[PDB]
């Protein structure tokens, strides 16, 4: 993601990735940095470790399996149940089962809304918030 | 091969310099706003000759590295350095009085 | 008085205030050690801890119930529920007994102590096993002892200290068992 | 190696088999190649191959398929000729690779 | 799909695709032609088919 | 051109080397002080619950004590305890005490004169020449004797593994200045202890002060001598992998100038023949 | 440069299954019994997925 | 010796030498990664020191003296004199004065005989033990 | 790297030897007085057998 770069499609995008994806973007160049910073675990910060647990969520979070394609719709709900909270309670490793579990356990009319707005209204947002606190999620 | 541990003091002191100096020359442009966010400044040439200055002969070391990193000039540097300390505690704090209640 | 609050738990408080927020505080001696001296017990019948040292080895840990120091006002024994003390020894055998089975450590001068709890903490710096010791040359040596006498005081101790020493391991070896 | 993709076809669509082939170090193929058209005056390619390194490699290499008649699996140990993956004899060698196999010392 | 050769490492591991192309990183004395003539002999038992 | 990336791989290769054996040498005489720092662990545990732990006391004068390394591999050492010299000295000053700052080792006289010199009076050097032994703790600390200050802070790191090394203030107090003004809780403290001493209590704690101040020098020159070895292998296998990567980096650039030295080679000569016949 | 008996017993009950993992992957082949006298096992692969 | 190889390999080596010489290549090729520590000298590890000098030891054996022709008896005799450890007395530096001081100093009665025998029978093994002891080496 | 005090007084002998041997592989010659200073030596072959 650091030498990946294209500048015709970033503001030409899915606004509702576009909120959250920017974010998503800081962590990322975040776990960059602190992941050449600490190529080795030997100094420990308690805060730069906010950032070393978020970036291997999120790494997590965008590997896919082969030959799968998500829409969008799913797509921005499983970024935005990740760069915000909602999945620090597992350490790194059930995120595998976490993203199809979030995907699962959500109404599946938010994502008709989701799709056919375009963006995350504040009218979809506080819904967003609400149902993603009551998920079940497999890890703990 | 060996780190930043293994240099002398002066040694660490000119590298100090050197990051910030090598950070310093970044900035966020006009035209790279479209794909950024980042709202682009023109910086005047009294603006880099008082921030480079002071940078070399160290009126500004007591600041990190991140401070000189995409900003206009020496007074953005220490309103970014307000900035980025100010972020470091103040994180939380946001579980109640949210719009995110039903029925309004 | 004792008008200074100090303490491990308040530096570090008085800790966070001058130094920066990104380092931790640094650790004291008493976070790690746990047999501390009020605390009340650690006796549990005649098998009193004792906790023998030396600067270069640690001989004994392990639970006596009898501990024999040579204090300077003469050999003193220590049983389970001794009484607090701060003993200077003399340079002689210290006694580790556990029951039937007895084993005598010659020690060089140093302290021992005793704290409420019943433990001992007997601090020496040479304590050496008298099988490790000769009985030839000892004599030689008091022999070269009560031979050199100058004036010096520092030499009239050190060779005072030596005439003791000497004559406490010709004691310690000539009655033994 | 075509007189053995003859016999191997032969085994293979007329005896419906399941035939191996052993290609024995396919750099040499790619070197025997490079001779014969650095020989004919041919501008050679890079490091110093031939111009038609991929194409006469892939004349080689694909009629080394699955049938519906048979298969032909074929074994072609490879040299790497500096030990250097970049080099292009072993650069248009994998990619007509399935599974490498490392025999170690 | 996968060819069976009768060897554990070479079957588990790094699977023989069937009608594909395999790769040995041989060298000298590390029983490269005992491994050429153990495939040989193995699929020439089982599975029906020449070698060349 | 070509004769430069040969000979820098040939020299990283052998420094990798170097720091590849240096690794084993870091990390076996980590082991062989393994079977003493625990031994020297000892005696400090009965004078920490005898005298109590009292660092932030307000001494007059204070003898500040940051024992450092001898050779300069140390790897996160030698200036963390610089600094945390500062930081511990710094939160203790509030009513201008006097200040003596001793440093342990040949690394500590080349950083603690950058940021307190004028409190800096000792260097003790080429301290782990041999080995570590008692009589030259017994030494330094009569050298710290000749003075009287008021207590003794000891900065050394704590080598409770080979990842963490926290840095430990050891707090060694002045008898009857301050050490037995400290323990008043309602009458003394101390006193419950009864005395088997020739004379008085008041020069039998100056010599137990002596003691404990000389053990934990001791322990702490043991113990960041232990930690130096931990954190030297620690260094070592970050210059080894430092050492294998700008390897990969320099072999991979080799193979690149290899090829582009061919290719130009070998188009010289079809220029040289094509424009001919 | 550490030692034998210094890891954790998470990690030596692993440092044994290798141990006993990568001599498994050795095989007895049939066309080397002409000179060493221990008959070749064909492995099929099912057994192989299950006894591993 | 790391680079110089013989693809026939030990198959058409002569028996006796090979009796000997599998076992000190084995030793080199140890001795070639524990190559470049001789200068860290004062650290020992007291087997890795031990295989260095070994390699020390067979090194300084292995050397010729320009238009030096052996028979194959005198090679092999003292090669197994500086591999079973028969010079282990002897320092690094008169290897070259103590090879002489092997083949020179035994009778030729077991050179014969290890060349018409063809490999070294433990007969002949045991002779040449006790033969290697009765000379004069260059020890201190 | 180091600087000379990790070859434990073996190496270190033939390191200062060694720099012996290349200040004195330095000759002044006969023709080359007019580049440094000095003039010019003709050293015969034993002085340099007993000498090195």
């Amino acid at each position: 993601v650091g030498l990946s770069v294209s500048r015709v499609g970033s503001a030409a995008q899915f606004p509702g990735m576009k909120q959250v994806a920017g974010t998503l973007k800081l962590e990322l160049a975040q776990y960059r940095e602190v992941a050449a910073f600490a190529q080795f675990g030997s100094d420990l910060d308690a805060a730069t470790q906010y950032v070393l647990e978020r970036g291997a969520r999120l790494t997590e979070m965008l590997k896919q399996k082969q030959f799968a394609p998500i829409p969008i719709e799913r797509q921005t709900v499983a970024v935005y149940a990740a760069t915000k909270g909602f999945l620090d309670k597992v350490r790194v490793q059930d995120i595998v089962a976490a993203e199809e579990a979030v995907i699962s356990q959500v109404n599946p009319a938010v994502f008709k809304i989701l799709k056919a707005n375009g963006k995350i209204t504040p009218a979809l947002d506080a819904h967003l918030k609400a149902e993603l606190r009551k998920v079940k999620l497999p890890g703990a | 091969i060996l780190g930043m541990d293994e240099l002398s003091e002066e040694d660490k002191l000119t590298v100090a310099r050197a990051r910030k100096i090598q950070r310093f020359l970044s900035q966020p442009f006009q035209v790279a706003e479209v794909f950024t966010g980042t709202p682009g400044k023109y910086v005047d040439l009294a603006d880099t000759i008082s921030g480079f200055q002071g940078v070399l002969t160290g009126k500004y070391d007591d600041l990190p590295e991140m401070a000189f990193y995409m900003v206009g000039d020496i007074k953005e540097v220490k309103e970014k350095a307000d900035k980025m300390a100010k972020d470091i505690a103040s994180r939380k704090e946001a579980d109640n009085k949210k719009v995110s209640e039903e029925l309004k | 008085e004792a008008a200074a609050p100090a303490g491990p738990k308040e530096f570090t408080e008085v800790w966070n205030k001058k130094a920066p927020s990104t380092l931790i505080v640094p650790e004291f001696p008493s976070n790690y050690t746990a047999v501390k001296a009020v605390g009340e017990g650690q006796v549990h019948g005649d098998a009193f801890p004792v906790n023998f040292y030396t600067p270069h080895s640690i001989l004994s840990q392990a639970q006596k119930d009898t501990v024999v120091l040579p204090g300077v006002d003469g050999y003193f024994g220590v049983k389970a529920s001794h009484v607090p003390t701060i003993a200077q020894l003399k340079p002689g055998v210290v006694e580790l007994h556990s029951g039937a089975e007895s084993e005598k450590f010659f020690v060089s001068g140093g302290f021992a102590f005793v704290h409420p709890n019943g433990v001992t903490d007997i601090c020496v710096l040479e304590a050496a096993t008298l099988d490790q010791v000769d009985p030839a040359a000892v004599k030689s040596a008091l022999a070269a002892a009560s031979a050199a006498q100058p004036t010096d005081e520092f030499e009239q101790a050190a060779n005072r200290a030596a005439i003791e020493l000497y004559s406490a391991l010709e004691s310690a070896v000539e009655a033994k068992a | 190696a075509l007189t053995g993709l003859t016999v191997a076809e032969y085994f293979r669509d007329i005896e419906g088999q399941d035939v191996l082939l052993f290609v024995d170090n396919i750099f040499r193929f790619t070197q025997a190649n490079s001779e014969v058209s650095a020989l004919l005056g041919r501008i050679p390619s890079a490091v110093g191959y031939q111009p038609t390194l991929a194409t006469d490699l892939g004349g080689l290499q694909e009629r080394i398929t699955t049938t519906t008649k048979g298969s032909i699996t074929s074994v072609q140990a490879v040299y790497v000729p500096a030990d250097d993956l970049t080099d292009p004899a072993p650069a248009t060698t994998f990619a007509h690779l399935d599974a490498t196999t490392v025999l170690s010392r | 799909e996968i060819l069976v050769t009768g060897i554990k490492v070479v079957d588990l591991l790094a699977p023989y695709q069937r009608g594909g192309k395999i790769g040995l990183f041989g060298g000298a004395g590390v029983g490269k032609t005992v491994l050429i003539m153990e495939l040989i002999n193995n699929v020439a038992k089982a599975h029906g088919g020449f070698s060349v | 051109s070509n004769q430069a990336v040969k000979q820098r791989i040939r020299a990283i290769k052998n420094i990798g080397k170097i720091t590849k054996a240096m690794k084993m040498v870091a990390a076996s005489k980590m082991k062989n002080a393994q079977i003493a720092v625990e031994q020297s662990r000892g005696l400090v545990d009965p004078f920490v619950r005898l005298f109590g732990d009292f660092p932030a006391v307000n001494s007059n004068k204070s003898v500040v004590v940051a024992v450092t390394s001898d050779k300069g591999l140390c790897g996160g050492l030698n200036s963390n305890i610089t600094k945390y010299t500062r930081a511990t000295l710094a939160t203790t000053e509030s009513e201008g005490k006097d200040v003596v700052v001793v440093s342990i080792g040949d690394k500590g006289r080349s950083q603690l004169t950058r940021i307190e010199s004028q409190r800096y009076q000792l260097a003790i050097a080429d301290t782990y020449k041999v080995r570590v032994t008692f009589g030259q703790a017994s030494l330094i600390v009569e050298e710290l004797i000749k003075h009287n200050p008021q207590s003794y802070q000891i900065l050394f790191n704590k080598f409770r593994s080979a990842i963490s090394f926290k840095p430990t203030v050891a707090t060694i107090l002045s008898p009857d200045l301050l050490e037995k003004q400290l323990e008043d809780v309602t009458g003394n403290s101390l006193d419950a202890y009864d005395i088997e001493a020739s004379h008085e209590r008041s020069d039998v704690l100056r010599d137990l002060t002596e003691f404990h101040l000389g053990v934990t020098l001791y322990n702490a020159m043991l113990e960041n001598n232990c930690s130096e070895h931990a954190s030297r292998m620690s260094a070592m296998e970050n210059s080894t992998k430092s050492a294998g990567e700008m390897l990969g980096k320099l072999t991979l650039d080799y193979n690149r100038k290899r090829q582009a030295t061919i290719t130009t080679e070998l188009i010289e000569i079809i220029a040289g023949a094509s424009a001919l016949m």
